[PDB]
């Protein structure tokens, strides 16, 4: 029951129209909404909505987020999707297939704590 | 950045 602002700020039917449009316009990409888990002691990620190549790996996405938020490299970083932590070698396309919500978006939280 | 979604590559 993690809140995401894009969900908090728009009704379902608006989101689903928008996810379906973008999936129609970019069939080899997936739309992903990323937010820091609340009260995780890591920097916030300012840009929250991404259109990502389906073949991009979780680990590649980690590396992009780490750079953007200036995470020190001793610090850990984990994705949460529906309370699970995906394998670093999973693709974002597979993560989307397995977890996208009914508005056709994938919602990803992150923290430097896995537990 | 199409429709406020940041387009990533790779």
């Amino acid at each position: 029951s993690m809140k995401f602002q894009y969900k908090e700020d728009h009704p379902f039917e608006y989101r689903k129209k928008e996810g379906e449009k973008i999936r129609k316009k970019y069939p080899d990409r997936v739309p992903v909404i990323v937010e820091k888990a609340p009260k995780a002691r890591v920097p916030d990620l300012d840009k929250r909505k991404y259109l990502v190549p389906s073949d991009l790996t979780v680990g590649q996405f980690y590396f992009l987020i780490r750079k953007r938020i200036h995470l020190r490299p001793e610090d850990a970083l984990f994705f949460f999707v529906n309370n699970t932590i995906p394998p670093t070698s999973a693709t974002m396309g597979q993560l989307y297939e397995d977890n996208h919500e009914e508005d056709y978006f994938l919602y990803v939280a992150y923290s430097d704590e896995s537990v | 950045e199409d429709e406020d979604f940041e387009i990533l590559s790779l």
